[PDB]
């Protein structure tokens, strides 16, 4: 499900993060050799975490947004999010036409816009596949012509089949909340509720 | 249209249901405002521009009056809402505050044409006067909890303020020696006072008034401005020493500020004729303050 | 809020003059004020533009009604371009301090009435204020 | 028992509360796997908390709010706590005559209005049946006819019979007050009770 | 030798690679100095007295200029450079801040001799204007980052501002009903920037100067005095309470603020003749703030 | 009319001048920056200068409108280069001290109207204000 | 900014030929910042002067002798001779500016860009416009 | 691999380093006798710790620095720390004349110039072997003639083969980015970016 955000709902400008905190969370096996030499091993699998803190909300923004946060406690779905820090339509096109081929894993990847994507994608943005919901940083970037030759700070978790879509707009990041067990909410006699804030962890 | 002018006004004070109109008013001050709790929701999605401001509250009202010295000494009154105990006409400072709340009244400032602002829930704060060369005022101090605009009021027709006193030279006393070279005899007297802002969430979507208060503490202070002045070579009299318990009174022609033991603290200035100020405070085991208010021939 | 039925009309010379009204009704007992619009049932606008408030004072123009969209309780007020130009006939050679193309023109107020929809003419008035005719060039 | 509020007594208006903490508590064992994908398990019940603050207490206001939360901890009632944010009026009607069919024991709700009640539930409102003094919050609502479709955020904590009828207005939690082992307030030398806090507990 | 006096000065607003000579000044106000680190090292072997102190950034100028209003509406583009969006001769204020940083422009204060000033890196920080019963003038005030000495500059002969706008009364409406008792209508706009200092190890042994900046807020705000009129007993038009959202508008017939719904806080004065005073913003969803600039015939 | 929205016309001497609109209604409560450009398919603008405001002027110039795109929303007002010549020698000589340039030459006004079979008269003030000329050396 | 835009001022320096370079470009704006292209300036002729007042009756002190030097990228150049330097300071106010003594007035100017093309979109617009002022100098 | 600092990037001049803090890391075994006499044992290795602290980031900083940051995390290279207090360019000349007597193991080096080095390096400063890693500072310098006799607080890490070359200027530290598990940056409501450091650890 879609966390609810000025873009989706305008009437609730009070929704929208205050301030968001992209974490990187790449958990590994460091060993610090009497040699002076660090070794790291990678093993367990990295997850972007998203620390989304709001403003002063009235009693109807809070009453929208907890009611869709006790859907995605009822349902027991994810919960997508969409960051507008990263929203810059850097890339216009329809992403349809664009072939990925298959048989590659780690960061590189190669895709052929095959003449259709305008503008691009420069280092920082974020980028997803079309199958698989995990969320990706385009650390470098090179094109011969149609050709991209992207580079992504975590490597790419399944090998491409294909058919997998690039996805340069709209990315949302399939999380789930951390402060679920202890959720309160303050009213003060001013008559909004502050200090709200979410610890959200992309899941798989 | 109807304009409304400080000099053509008449201020009634409301007690126990009945009008206390205080003339032989100098000058009077007073404000009206509101209290408002405005947020900016600056976010990252829409770093808006337009704040988020509601009025919740009135901001409480500090009213002062200037009142001249009556013949019918209607003034008193206000040492008497204020705490102090009455016998006859003279008025003590209680050892102990006598309840926790002050004493609540209302007041109206009436002007022509119905128009009228009623000012609800006040107390008397302070009192401090300065018996001088110049014509004695005591100005008067009260806080107000909710303002408001009335259309019909209470006027005092009776109860009202007589002829101003003739002004008559200050004197201070120790027992019954005079104190030489008196400049300026000012004393004040206080009752500090605390609103108890109660603003709940039952009152959101509302405008919030305060309603009670809580003396914090009574007072009585009087701070005395003399010439440095001596008559002997190491004299004991007229010193810069502190004195710990001295009986004091400073008198008037129909007025005395009485404390039966004081606690002096003396400070002397280099000016161009040198000068002592006195601080004047009852000590710990001091009988009632008095102030007595003689109208005519004591 | 408050009143703020005094709104002053500005028509132009030569050209035709529509003025579309959405009626509303607002609510502000719950903080997000009620949208709900009136519904326009046995309702009937009527307004005159007459030059100053004195009695005997002559009719210079007439409004004329327009009722559409009962549901939504939007309604229309207009007066043809015919109206216009007899209206921009007697307006005061006089011009506005603000605007050096207006001139005062006259006076005028809308008039609601309910006839008979609970036996009860239940008319007020919706607005008012002055009319000011802004002289044009293009002809 | 109902805890003393301006609504019933306005006379004292330091009752009233400065600010409440509507806390989800919902305890649950979350284990995050390696391979990025985090798990939940529920077993443990869904108990709203309340905390309630208050102000400078004058000795009446002090004297009548202790003598209700003695007369409370005598008879081992329980307070019955009031959110006035949560009383707006949206279903008005008679409750008698809509039916609730039985057998429902999931997290939702099927109940046929029979026409009989006018307006809307909203979501994010507070929701209660007639035989259960649990409090629901509805997460969404659907209207198809007469027959509605609420959606409650806390599994239903009974099978529903058939006589249970649904209740909008006038919502009482039923809690039972916490911290009342060690439980004081300090009076200072000018009259004025000072440092009292009500953490309350939904003990359905 | 030579010096340098003010009236004989011109100053130059150097932006987008165009000279703005800004005419018509009646007043600017300027100031240049330096930041030092001084700090004295005392210690048990020298108990030294000479500090150490070094020279290592400018502290940033602030620049204030007091401009008349002129028919050509130069001074229009302090509103546009301050961020206002531009449709025609109106001046919007933005639901929400378009940028990050403000814009940044230059600034000369020529002098005779080949003597200049040069003030780089500003922006429009303040821009406040009081409507009254005086000539109307509207004081900028702009914050530098670097200032420095120049041989030559840039100097604006063609863009300039024309004649002064006569004088014209002004008047504040709501809708079209008219308010009465109008005594002094000020407005103010400001960009709230804040420097960011990055001053950094790097920077050792060198002058610093601020160069970057971030805007925190952008707002429209208006005090509005009235004298405390009422026409009827119990009036609704005109009182004390609070008004949520009213359309206002401090009318000229040169300029016209426009607040589309505002919200309107009044504070009564008990003074000689009682005023009333108002403090408008707009609202939380009102629509842009307008301001219209009328060289002649509107 | 846009009694508020009054914009001054500057006309370049020895240059024909051309000024071209964007008629593109908005609605903005669904989402920011929703905006349709306003077909202007059977529309036909039109406009004249006089040399004063008020009747019995002498006509300046009329505006050689057009559409440029139908159904696109751009529409075009304007006028040859000897129009802009004739409005030069018809304008005032009283040259300002510090705008040496701009000389005032009349008020200007144009109206758009809809002549549509199964319609009436659609006729709206759109343009209001004066045109200036400025003086030109290079010829 | 009616006119605020298009008007910047030239100061010859004198016993100096005097060339100002031109580089036109589309720059967009509205739609997203940092967008910037040339505009193929081919059959973009220029064309400029200088009078030495506004009145119907003024003297052609000089004219700029406009060249475009590449067709594409949007570069042209104005320039004029020495000997028009030189004319230009002859045909000068001898009123010193008080801020800058070497800098007197000349007259005024405007440049006028003439797209005569094939297709029938033979506009004319006004793109300079200001004051010129001359340098004085002494290496002669 | 570089990290951005005003050297080479001076067109994002928050990049800058507000405050280094270099770390003395020598962990010792510690132990006090009763008879006063403090003991020490050392077994493992010296390595320098760099803490770098930065200011408020713009989003074209921040992007620059976090593609370079995430480039790093990518290829798994090694951050190289240059700081400005240590670039005093004393010694200069050709170094690969110079001539290393081999087998020196200890913490000294003594090295024969052979007259084509002009100028003396000063205690305190950087010095640096050509075939290792590792960064020395210099506690003492003597020389007499053309040979050097340079101190270094490290013990040598390797023995000198003669092949090696000194570098005093032009020094790098070799450095592995710690805290990089859990690495994150809130972005305000103003659009910069908080809360950025670098704890930085020689890793030869």
């Amino acid at each position: 499900m879609r966390l609810p955000d000025p873009y989706t709902n305008p009437e609730y400008p009070g929704l929208g993060f205050e301030s968001v905190n992209l974490v990187d969370n790449d958990p590994m096996i460091r060993d610090e050799l009497p040699n002076g030499k660090v070794k790291e091993v990678k093993i367990s699998a990295q997850y972007w975490g998203i620390n989304i803190s709001y403003p002063e909300l009235f009693p109807d923004e809070y009453a929208f947004l907890d009611s869709r946060l006790l859907e995605y406690k009822r349902t027991g779905d994810y919960l997508d999010v969409l960051l507008p820090q990263y929203e810059a339509f850097r890339v216009r096109g329809d992403t349809k036409s664009v072939t990925i081929p298959a048989g590659q894993k780690g960061s590189q990847i190669i895709l052929n816009t095959n003449g259709t994507l305008t503008g691009q994608p420069k280092a920082g943005d974020l980028f997803k596949l079309s199958t698989h919901p995990k969320v990706y940083k385009i650390t470098n970037f090179s094109s011969s012509g149609n050709v991209w030759n992207i580079s992504l700070y975590p490597d790419l978790f399944i090998t491409t089949t294909g058919s997998e879509k690039p996805v340069f707009n709209g990315i949302l990041f399939r999380t789930k909340l951390m402060n679920g067990d202890s959720f309160g909410s303050t009213l003060n006699n001013n008559g909004t509720y502050s200090g709200i804030s979410l610890s959200l962890r992309e899941s798989l | 249209m109807f304009y409304s002018l400080m000099r053509e006004s008449k201020i009634v004070i409301e007690y126990d249901g009945r009008g206390y109109h205080f003339d032989a008013l100098s000058n009077y001050d007073a404000s009206t405002s509101f209290q408002e709790f405005k947020t900016l929701r600056r976010t990252i999605h829409n770093r808006t521009n337009y704040a988020d401001s509601i009025i919740n509250a009135q901001d409480p009202s500090s009213i002062s009056l200037a009142i001249n010295f009556s013949t019918t000494l209607i003034e008193s009154n206000f040492f008497d809402w204020m705490g102090f105990t009455r016998e006859g006409n003279s008025l003590f400072l209680p050892r102990n505050t006598p309840n926790i709340e002050p004493i609540m009244f209302n007041m109206y400032i009436i002007n022509h044409n119905n128009s009228c602002i009623y000012f609800e829930n006040c107390y008397v704060s302070t009192v401090d006067f300065s018996l001088d060369k110049s014509i004695p005022i005591l100005n008067v101090g009260i806080e107000s909890g909710k303002f408001s605009e009335v259309s019909t009021f209470r006027d005092g027709y009776t109860i009202t303020q007589g002829e101003v006193l003739p002004y008559s030279a200050p004197a201070v006393y120790t027992n019954s020696s005079p104190l030489p070279a008196l400049i300026s005899a000012s004393m004040s007297f206080q009752q500090q006072c605390s609103w108890r802002e109660d603003r709940n969430i039952f009152d959101i979507n509302k405008i919030y008034t305060n309603k009670r208060a809580y003396v914090n503490e009574m007072n009585a202070s009087a701070t005395l401005a003399f010439y440095y002045v001596k008559r002997l070579v190491g004299d004991k009299f007229l010193n810069l020493d502190p004195e710990t318990r001295t009986p004091l009174i400073i008198k008037n022609k129909y007025v005395s500020i009485t404390f039966p033991l004081a606690r002096i603290s003396k400070r002397l200035n280099f000016s161009d004729l040198y000068q002592v100020e006195y601080d004047v405070i009852p000590t710990a085991d001091s009988d009632p303050v008095e102030i007595n208010f003689f109208g005519e021939r004591k | 809020s408050t009143e703020n039925r005094v709104i002053d009309l500005v028509v132009d010379e030569n050209v035709p003059y529509g003025l579309l009204m959405q009626f509303m009704d607002v609510d502000d007992s719950v903080y997000p004020s009620t949208s709900k619009p009136v519904d326009l049932t046995d309702f009937s606008l009527r307004g005159s533009i007459k030059s100053s408030l004195e009695d005997g004072a002559e009719t210079v123009a007439s409004f004329t009604t327009a009722i559409v969209d009962a549901a939504q309780g939007v309604a229309s007020i207009s007066l043809p371009v015919s109206a216009v130009t007899t209206i921009a006939s007697k307006a005061s050679k006089e011009r506005d301090r603000y605007n050096p193309r207006q001139r005062l023109a006259g006076y005028y107020d809308v008039i609601i009435t309910r006839t008979a929809v609970g036996s009860a003419a239940s008319s007020f008035r919706i607005m008012e204020g002055k009319v000011y005719i802004s002289d044009g060039v293009t002809q």
